[PDB]
């Protein structure tokens, strides 16, 4: 009975662990798509230089 | 009377074999912790197996 609760314990962890992984995947998807917006605005800036009269 | 003898030896015979199966009768009892062991290790291997079908 100890060595089961063991190894429920252990599926317990990687059930744990596996739903960690999840909401990190998550949340790394979100920062992506936030860092994507950065990456566009700084190409729309770049476009924005290129117009010299609103650039001046 | 060769009566009285007679019925004393069978006498005798009877107690003798009274008091032989109560010495074999207690040492058969002292032998149920050896044959314990038999139950008590298939016990063990029906929770070995359980435990790795768990696993």
């Amino acid at each position: 009975e100890k060595k089961e609760k063991q190894i429920e314990q252990q599926k317990k962890i990687q059930m744990s662990n596996l739903m960690n992984q999840a909401r990190l995947k998550v949340l790394r998807a979100r920062d992506d798509l936030i860092t994507d917006l950065l990456n566009e605005a700084k190409q729309r800036l770049s476009k924005v230089v290129k117009d010299t009269t609103r650039y001046q | 009377s060769q009566g009285i003898q007679q019925l004393l030896q069978a006498e005798k015979r009877a107690a003798e074999k009274v008091s032989e199966a109560r010495k074999r009768k207690n040492r058969r009892l002292k032998q149920a912790k050896e044959e314990a062991q038999a139950e008590i290790e298939q016990y063990r291997l029906q929770r070995e197996k359980e435990f790795k079908a768990k696993e």
